[PDB]
């Protein structure tokens, strides 16, 4: 989450700067499903198993 | 049993309350000494070797 | 006779007493930071192509069965990292006009010099502390992740969060000044000089030349 | 024997072989007979002690006769490029001298206060080693590449290959040049300096100096050919290339100029104070005459005789000092 | 911080340093002079002038007397002028004197070139002039950790009082 | 030329010793008042009258356009056309080398220490030449010791102009081990 | 053989080296002395005196006064520590002094 | 023996500090002592080598 | 980074073309060499 | 309980402390953050006293760096103060001090404060001239300039001999 | 060009080499308080 935030926070400085008025979503979003998803199913299945 | 003397008490193993370790300032200082006993240790172990 | 010429532009720029260049004044010097990302990349990639080459062939040992993940993930953890530090707006060079009262900067993004201008005094502001930055999730098109932030926050659409969660990889090597509407890093490594610099900084305009 | 030793074997059988002479184990090796006399161990150590002499006359044969190997040539010049490899850079540093910044970095305007430029840096990548690999690659370019198009050549023929291969690869010289007198780490290595000086200035920035380079080569080349024949004219060939030295001096501070590293530019170069153009001759040439080049491929008719005769002479020590002279055999 | 990590925190800092200043074990003792010292030197007595002439032979006289009546930004800035340069000689070291006369001027002259190297103060029991002139110079100096007091006897040794100075002077010079 | 005497309507401190901007104006006017003639001044009944400024005094010079770190730039010469000079003039200097050192070892011989004189009396104090203008001059190991630091200035100057900022290192040391402490704490 | 000729050899280089003093710092109030002094393998080591304690005695020998290396201005004196049989060693050149 | 004292003689000499044997300046020529002692240190070795040998 | 870059592909060029004009100049040699072979064969 | 080991110097402790409860003071007024109660402070929790002292460590640690001069580095105060904030803030945002003692954010910034005086000492006594090293001692030696024969110098006709001439020549170059 | 090794530094050095070890022989070699009757 904290990264999100600061990817988020440094796209707005620069398409602010930039005038270009669209956020870099495929830079904000770099890993976040796949990392999300791991620590999902690592969770889910710890909590299964114990 | 040894400690346990019977007329005199051992000195306390910590030091007395009364004493204050905050460092204050520096009267000697040869730092030197560290590298010239390293390069001496190092090089009788390696003689001796 | 060079050397010393050498020394006294040292001196000079150290100081931050440089002349006017003509219509504008340098009153700031500073530098990005540059970290490695390419090589942790690449260690990433082979940690998991060993890994995937491993469990096809079955004649791995458990020592680097343990090891080969470890390294991927530190890999992957410190080109996130390093990724994040150096796309960083970071302020590099700031001049003055001759009234005083409007300002030009230049700026660093992963190494891409960006330059704004007409940036009056009044507006500028620099946080002493930490400040508070605002992400809007309504802009966000992907369900998942503003379910996500909204989760982590605990708070409606638009959510503040404090920019001391953020220093640590955001301005962990400088200060936050407010450029108008857009936000700069300005390193604490900088060469400027000090006298404008604080009263633009406050707001407060420096007198005609 | 299950986690020690067998990590310290190679270590052991590395010592061994360095240690021992490998043809004469490999023949001690073998033990028995298929139908041959002569396979006992008396024969073989016999035999051994000539093979000493034997493979060095055919390893040298083999440098002549056929096409070089750039394994062979860098067994050959091992101790000038591997052990010895910062002594280029401080003689680089000590020729440049005239117009860096060491002095004011607690060196000295000497053989000395260069040495200890390098070492201040350390021994590896930021001190004494810092660019072997770069002349590591410049020997195995040009002066291998020469080689290998001129072997037994004359001198003039070989001069002119050397010189079209160093004005092919003079920008690796120039960017070793450049690493070397990078005393404040400058640059991140080869590629970022080349990328630095490109972007600065020109592509013509990196041939600076190779018209004295050129020159100064020619005259080493004939330097190492009269050594090489060992004629009472290699003295005078020294000589002459001393006086050539100042060529290199100034290719070098050309090369070295125009950056931040340097005090001077490209014309003050030129008009640099007189007193210290044979920078580091003495050392120089000191380095040369230890660990000179031994390019056997361009040894000539008289070297080739030399180095027979001498193996000739250290192979008559096999016969029997009180051997009697009989009537009959 | 703490007592079981104090000697590999020290012995890790100390190799680290390495980087930031190679072989400062080696050069610490020439690191003690800046590279451009600056000097403010209180005292108007005889051996003061006598000391002061002893120990800055290699040294740049600036008499700040003569600024006294324009304002302190001016001031400041003239000195920063006349302390920020090397001369043809290759002599990077300047001392003023009766130069700052307030905290005023005394800060401004530090915010233009970042602080002043030394601030010695030479206490003579046969001078009156220097406590009512820069009383608030000293002050500030004493505050912000610059200044360096050397009590000197006049009836004393002249050699022993150098020697005394020159090492204080020394140890206090600051980068 | 060693005894000469200069007047200051109070715009010069002589309780201390003299700038170096003083003392190259004095040498200044000297090498006139010896080179271009001389009406009887420098006497202490006839003086050098100066009035020296602060600007004059202490300002050091002018023409600060030195640009840090710069390469020079090439492609605008036509470098592969001029080459050719640069080429000959070294191999002329090459070969002039042996024969400047000959004559360099003549003048040696045929010149002294002793001939030029460097030593000037001003206001009752002994000053030497020194590089552009006057150095006090009092005892020959004063002279020395002054020599002596002037070389360990020059020597030492990169070595005491090192980067304070850089503290990446020291920075993440201290971080580790106070994170580690923080852990044992919590 | 080779277990006790080495572990003889280092303890005694470390007595040795254990009397000549490395640093000294007084404390806050000047009570106690820290005294860093070499190691084994040449690192620091951290020892406390009392100033108190701490004593610059004369030689047994009244003789042999002439024989100390105190007499050299460049030679070295032995402070003497009464409660813990210690002797600290310490160079006479003020260059290694407060 | 002779290169080493000629070399010693002028490392000396150039830190100021010259042996007092020989006269400094020649009776006839007037040679100097430092001249007059590289002339020694060429020949008087020579001189004894022969004499021993012989 | 594309200074880099070009200095990068200049240099492979150069080797590369190098080595391409010494391997068309000992392939013309080795023909001609086991032509004259063949020839005595 | 209590070793032998030299403690970390007080002399700016009270000094932090005041600046830091007086800026925490300038939040929260109720609080009761006074340099009298440090002694007992510094043994409770930031949570216990309600006090999020994460908002207010940049603050904080800009307030300490401006404020506090130190007499024992050997950086000029305002490079002083600039490396030490730098520092500081650094090492200080990656470490949550929320849920410890106020007294271990005190030491730890006490701690880096000397750490950074050592640091600009060199890790060696402020007070003690110490001895040259090696390299310094061959490099003065080296510099030392050589003096020559001044006899050869001396004006005088024997002076002027070929001889002569050639070995002030030699000798004094 | 500033010149190297020096034949009269070099002894120099070698005295003070020579020299060094002198004070702590007698340190090591000299009486102490203690009377071991
Ligand atoms: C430095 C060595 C330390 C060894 C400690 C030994 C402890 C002995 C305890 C004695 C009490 C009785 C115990 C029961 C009987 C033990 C018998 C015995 O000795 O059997 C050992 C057993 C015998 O092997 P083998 O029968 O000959 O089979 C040959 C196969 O190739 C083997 O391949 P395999 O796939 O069949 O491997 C089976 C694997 C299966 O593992 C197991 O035995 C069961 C699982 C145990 C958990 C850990 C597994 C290893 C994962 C990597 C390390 C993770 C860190 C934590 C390690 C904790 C300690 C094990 O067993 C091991 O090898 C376990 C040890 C491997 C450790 C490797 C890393 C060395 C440093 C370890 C300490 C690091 C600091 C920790 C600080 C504290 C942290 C809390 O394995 C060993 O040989 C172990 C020693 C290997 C040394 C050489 C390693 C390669 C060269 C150096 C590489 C350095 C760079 C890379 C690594 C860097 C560091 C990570
Ligand atoms: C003045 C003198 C003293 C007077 C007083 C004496 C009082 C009585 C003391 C009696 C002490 C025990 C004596 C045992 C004799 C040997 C018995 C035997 O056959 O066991 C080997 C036996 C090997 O037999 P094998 O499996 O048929 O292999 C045949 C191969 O030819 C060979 O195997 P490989 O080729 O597969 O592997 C080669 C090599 C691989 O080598 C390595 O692993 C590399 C190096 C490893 C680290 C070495 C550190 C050395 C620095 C000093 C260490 C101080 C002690 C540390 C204690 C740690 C544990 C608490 O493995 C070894 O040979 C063993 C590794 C060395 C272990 C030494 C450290 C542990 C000592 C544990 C007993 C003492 C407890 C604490 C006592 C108090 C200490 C303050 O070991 C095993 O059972 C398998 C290996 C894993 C368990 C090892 C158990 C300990 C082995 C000790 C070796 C001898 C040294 C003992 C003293 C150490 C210094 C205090
Ligand atoms: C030993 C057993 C094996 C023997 C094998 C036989 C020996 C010969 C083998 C030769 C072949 C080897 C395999 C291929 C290698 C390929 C290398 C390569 O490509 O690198 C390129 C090289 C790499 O780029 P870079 O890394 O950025 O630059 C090098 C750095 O400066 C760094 O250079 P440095 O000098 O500063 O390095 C200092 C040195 C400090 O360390 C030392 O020197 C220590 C020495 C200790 C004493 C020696 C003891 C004996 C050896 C012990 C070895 C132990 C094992 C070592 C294992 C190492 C790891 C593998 O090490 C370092 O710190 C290196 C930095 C690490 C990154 C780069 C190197 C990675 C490691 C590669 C090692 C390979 C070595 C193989 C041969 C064995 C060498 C021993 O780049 C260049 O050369 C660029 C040149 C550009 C020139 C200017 C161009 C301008 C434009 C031209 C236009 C042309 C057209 C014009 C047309 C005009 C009109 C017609
Ligand atoms: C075993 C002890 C030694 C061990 C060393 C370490 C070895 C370790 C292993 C290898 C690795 C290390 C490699 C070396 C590292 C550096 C070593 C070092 O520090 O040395 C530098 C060091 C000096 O460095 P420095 O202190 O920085 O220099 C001071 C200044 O900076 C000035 O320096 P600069 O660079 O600026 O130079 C400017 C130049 C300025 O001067 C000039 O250039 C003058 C120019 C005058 C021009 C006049 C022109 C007149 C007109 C033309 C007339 C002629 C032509 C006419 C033609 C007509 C027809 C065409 O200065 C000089 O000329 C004087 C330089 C020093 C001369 C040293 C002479 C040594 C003699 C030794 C005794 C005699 C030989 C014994 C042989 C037998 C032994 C068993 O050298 C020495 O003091 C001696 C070193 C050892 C000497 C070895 C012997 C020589 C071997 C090669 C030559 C053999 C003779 C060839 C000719 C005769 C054949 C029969
Ligand atoms: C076999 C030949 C071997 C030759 C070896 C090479 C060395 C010797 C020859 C060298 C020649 C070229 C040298 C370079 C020349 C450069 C130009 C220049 O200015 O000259 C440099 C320099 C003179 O320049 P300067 O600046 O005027 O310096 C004047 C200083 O007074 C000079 O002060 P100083 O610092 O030189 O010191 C005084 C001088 C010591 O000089 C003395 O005053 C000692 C006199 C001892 C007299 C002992 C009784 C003699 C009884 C009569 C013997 C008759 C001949 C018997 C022959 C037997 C068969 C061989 O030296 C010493 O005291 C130190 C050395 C210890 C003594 C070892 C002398 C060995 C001589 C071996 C060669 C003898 C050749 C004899 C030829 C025939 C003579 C008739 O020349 C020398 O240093 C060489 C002197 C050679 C001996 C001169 C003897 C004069 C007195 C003769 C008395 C009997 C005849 C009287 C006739 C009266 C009119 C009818
Ligand atoms: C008989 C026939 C002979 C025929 C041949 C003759 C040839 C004659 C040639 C002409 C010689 C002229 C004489 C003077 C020459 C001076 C040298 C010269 O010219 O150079 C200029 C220059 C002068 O230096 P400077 O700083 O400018 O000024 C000097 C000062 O003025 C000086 O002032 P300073 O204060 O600095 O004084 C320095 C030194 C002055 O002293 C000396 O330097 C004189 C030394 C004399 C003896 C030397 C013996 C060894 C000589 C070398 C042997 C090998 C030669 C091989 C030659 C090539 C063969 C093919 O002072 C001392 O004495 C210091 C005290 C310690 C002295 C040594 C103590 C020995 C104790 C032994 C007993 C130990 C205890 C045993 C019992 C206990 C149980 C074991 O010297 C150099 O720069 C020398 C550079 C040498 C570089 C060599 C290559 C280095 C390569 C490093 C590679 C690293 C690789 C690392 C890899 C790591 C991988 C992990």
């Amino acid at each position: 989450y904290n990264h999100l935030v600061i990817k988020y926070y440094q796209s707005f400085i620069c398409n602010t700067l930039i005038n270009k008025k669209k956020l870099e979503f495929n830079y904000i979003l770099s890993s976040f499903k796949f990392i999300k998803e791991l620590n999902n199913i690592i969770i889910i299945s710890l909590n299964k198993l114990f | 049993n040894y400690l346990d003397q019977p007329f005199v008490k051992v000195p306390n193993a910590n030091p007395n309350a009364s004493l204050n370790f905050e460092e204050g300032e520096v009267l000697y200082e040869n730092t030197r000494l560290l590298e010239w006993a390293k390069f001496w240790n190092y090089s009788v172990v390696v003689g001796y070797l | 006779l060079a050397f010393i010429k050498e020394a006294n532009e040292m001196i000079q720029q150290n100081t931050g007493n440089l002349p006017w260049d003509g219509g504008k004044k340098k009153i700031f010097q500073g530098q990005a930071n540059k970290y490695l990302e390419t090589p942790y990349y690449l260690l990433a990639a082979l940690s998991g192509l060993g890994l995937l080459y491993f469990l096809y062939s079955g004649d791995a040992k458990y020592k680097t069965l343990v090891l080969t993940p470890v390294v991927g993930i530190a890999a992957f953890v410190l080109l996130r990292r390093n990724q994040i530090l150096n796309r960083v707006p970071t302020l590099t060079e700031l001049f003055l006009h001759k009234d005083g009262k409007f300002v030009d900067a230049v700026v660093s993004v992963n190494g891409q010099l960006i330059s704004k201008n007409d940036i009056p005094v009044s507006t500028l502001k620099l946080y002493r502390g930490d400040h508070t930055v605002k992400v809007n999730l309504n802009d966000f098109e992907d369900a998942s992740a503003k379910k996500f932030l909204a989760q982590q926050s605990g708070q409606e659409g638009v959510i503040n969060v404090h920019f001391s969660k953020l220093r640590n990889l955001a301005a962990r090597n400088g200060q936050v000044l407010n450029l108008g509407d857009t936000e700069v890093v300005v390193p604490f490594e900088n060469q400027a000089n000090r006298i404008i610099l604080k009263q633009i900084f406050k707001g407060v305009e420096v007198l005609p030349s | 024997a299950n986690f020690v030793i067998p990590y310290l074997k190679p270590v052991a059988d590395f010592w061994n072989s360095l240690c021992i002479d490998q043809h004469q184990d490999s023949l001690f090796q073998f033990k028995g007979q298929t139908g041959s006399l002569g396979t006992d161990w008396t024969s073989k150590y016999l035999r051994s002690e000539q093979d000493v002499y034997n493979h060095k006359y055919l390893q040298y044969h083999k440098r002549v006769h056929e096409a070089p190997e750039l394994t062979d040539v860098i067994s050959d010049n091992v101790y000038r490029l591997t052990l010895f490899a910062g002594v280029e850079r401080v003689l680089s540093v000590r020729q440049a001298q005239a117009i860096l910044k060491t002095q004011f970095a607690g060196a000295t305007e000497n053989i000395s206060g260069a040495f200890q430029t390098v070492l201040n840096g350390g021994i590896f990548r930021r001190g004494y080693f810092r660019g072997a690999l770069l002349n590591l690659l410049q020997f195995c370019g040009a002066p291998y590449q020469s080689l290998i198009w001129s072997r037994n050549s004359g001198i003039t023929n070989q001069v002119i290959v050397s010189s079209i291969f160093e004005a092919f690869f003079y920008p690796l010289d120039t960017v070793k040049t450049l690493i070397y007198n990078d005393v404040q780490g400058k640059y991140k290595g080869a590629f970022h300096c080349a990328s630095q000086v490109v972007q600065n200035a020109g592509w013509s920035r990196l041939y600076a100096g190779i018209f004295q380079k050129l020159i100064f080569n020619s005259a080493l080349i004939f330097h190492l050919n009269q050594v090489w024949d060992g004629s009472s004219q290699q003295w005078a060939s020294l000589a002459l290339v001393a006086a050539a030295y100042p060529l290199l001096v100034l290719k070098t501070r050309f090369q070295v100029a125009g950056t931040p590293l340097a005090l001077a530019t490209s014309n003050e170069v030129l008009k640099v104070n007189r007193k210290t153009l044979y920078a580091g001759l003495v050392p120089y040439l000191i380095f040369n005459t230890l660990f000179a080049y031994e390019f056997a491929a361009w040894h000539s008719s008289t070297a080739q005789e030399r180095v027979i005769g001498g193996l000739q002479n250290a192979m008559k020590q096999f016969s029997s000092p009180a051997a009697e002279q009989v009537w009959s055999s | 911080m703490n007592n079981t990590f104090k000697f590999l925190h020290q012995v890790i800092s100390k190799l680290t340093l390495k980087a930031q200043v190679p072989n400062y074990g080696q050069y610490s003792h020439s690191l003690k002079r800046p590279i451009n010292p600056k000097v403010v030197v209180f005292g108007n007595s005889s051996r003061a002038y006598e000391l002061i002439s002893s120990q800055f032979r290699n040294f740049n006289h600036v008499n700040g007397l003569e600024l006294k009546g324009q304002e302190d930004n001016i001031q400041a800035n003239k000195v920063a002028q006349s302390v920020l340069s090397i001369n043809d000689g290759f002599q990077d070291g300047y001392y003023i004197t009766d130069f700052p006369q307030n905290s005023k001027q005394a800060e401004r002259l530090d915010l233009i070139t970042d602080g002043v190297n030394l601030a010695l103060y030479i206490k003579d029991p046969s001078d009156k002039v220097t406590v009512t002139r820069q009383q608030e110079a000293i002050d500030y100096y004493r505050k912000t950790g610059a200044l360096v007091e050397f009590e000197v006897d006049p009836r004393g040794d002249l050699e022993e009082q150098v020697k005394q100075l020159s090492n204080q002077v020394l140890n206090g010079y600051k980068h | 030329s060693r005894i000469y005497w200069f007047d200051f309507n109070g715009t010069v401190n002589e309780n201390l010793p003299l700038n170096y901007n003083v003392l190259k104006i004095c040498r200044n006017e000297i090498n006139k008042l010896e080179k271009l003639n001389e009406n009887n001044l420098g006497t202490q009944k006839n003086p050098i009258k100066l009035n020296l400024s602060f600007e004059d005094k202490h300002y050091n010079t002018n023409n600060l356009v030195l640009d840090l770190n710069s390469y020079e730039t090439f492609n605008s010469k036509n470098f592969i056309s001029s080459i050719f000079d640069k080429t000959f003039e070294s191999l002329n200097t090459v070969l002039m080398a042996p024969i400047y050192s000959f004559l360099e070892f003549k003048l040696k011989l045929s010149s002294t220490k002793i001939n030029t004189n460097h030593y000037y009396v001003i206001n009752g104090k002994l000053y030497i030449t020194y590089n552009d203008s006057f150095k006090l001059f009092t005892t020959i190991n004063d002279y020395f010791n002054d020599l002596n630091e002037l070389s360990n200035t020059k020597l030492f100057f990169l070595y005491r102009s090192f980067n304070i900022y850089n503290i990446k290192l020291n920075s993440l040391v201290d971080f580790v081990f106070l994170k580690l402490i923080l852990f044992i704490h919590l | 053989v080779a277990i006790y000729a080495t572990y003889i050899a280092l303890s005694y280089i470390n007595n040795i080296w254990k009397d000549y003093v490395v640093r000294a710092q007084f404390s806050k109030d000047k009570e106690l002395l820290f005294v860093t002094r070499v190691s084994p393998f040449g690192t620091t080591e951290e020892e406390v005196y009392e100033v108190a304690h701490l004593e610059h005695l004369p030689p047994s020998v009244r003789s042999g006064v002439k024989d100390l290396s105190a007499q050299d201005a460049d030679g070295l004196v032995d402070v003497t520590c009464m409660s813990s049989q210690r002797s600290l060693v310490f160079y006479k050149g003020d260059q290694y002094w407060n | 023996f002779t290169a080493v004292s000629w070399f010693s003689i002028y490392q000396f000499a150039r830190k100021g500090a010259v042996l007092p044997v020989l006269r400094e300046y020649g009776r006839y020529f007037g040679t100097h002592r430092l001249f007059r002692q590289y002339l020694h240190t060429l020949v008087l070795p020579l001189l004894y080598t022969e004499y021993a040998l012989n | 980074s594309n200074v880099t870059g070009k200095v990068a592909l200049a240099t492979l060029g150069a080797l590369t073309g190098y080595g391409a004009f010494y391997h068309y100049n000992q392939y013309l040699n080795l023909s001609a060499r086991w032509q004259q072979i063949q020839e005595n064969i | 309980n209590r070793t032998h080991d030299k403690v970390i110097s007080q002399t700016y402790v009270p000094a932090i402390a005041n600046i830091a409860f007086t800026h925490l003071s300038k939040k929260y007024p109720q609080a009761g953050l006074k340099v009298d109660q440090l002694n007992t402070l510094k043994e409770k929790t930031w949570n216990d006293l309600g006090v999020n002292i994460e908002h207010e460590k940049q603050e904080i640690l800009v307030e300490l760096s401006e404020q506090i001069f130190v007499k024992e580095s050997k950086l000029r105060w305002v490079h002083e103060q600039r490396q030490r904030l730098a520092h500081t803030t650094y090492v200080f945002s990656g470490l949550e001090f929320q849920n410890v003692k106020v007294g271990f954010f005190i030491d730890s910034y006490n701690f880096l404060l000397q750490e950074l005086a050592h640091r600009s000492n060199l890790y060696q006594s402020k007070d003690i001239v110490g001895e040259k090293s090696f390299h310094e001692k061959h490099l003065e030696q080296q510099t030392a300039p050589y003096s020559g024969v001044k006899s050869l110098e001396e004006p005088v006709s024997q002076n002027k001999s070929f001889i002569n001439s050639l070995m002030r020549a030699i000798h004094n170059h | 060009s500033s010149k190297g090794f020096n034949l009269a530094n070099a002894v120099n050095t070698v005295k003070s080499t020579l020299n060094a070890p002198i004070k702590h022989i007698k340190r090591n070699i000299e009486p102490t308080g203690s009377n071991y009757s």
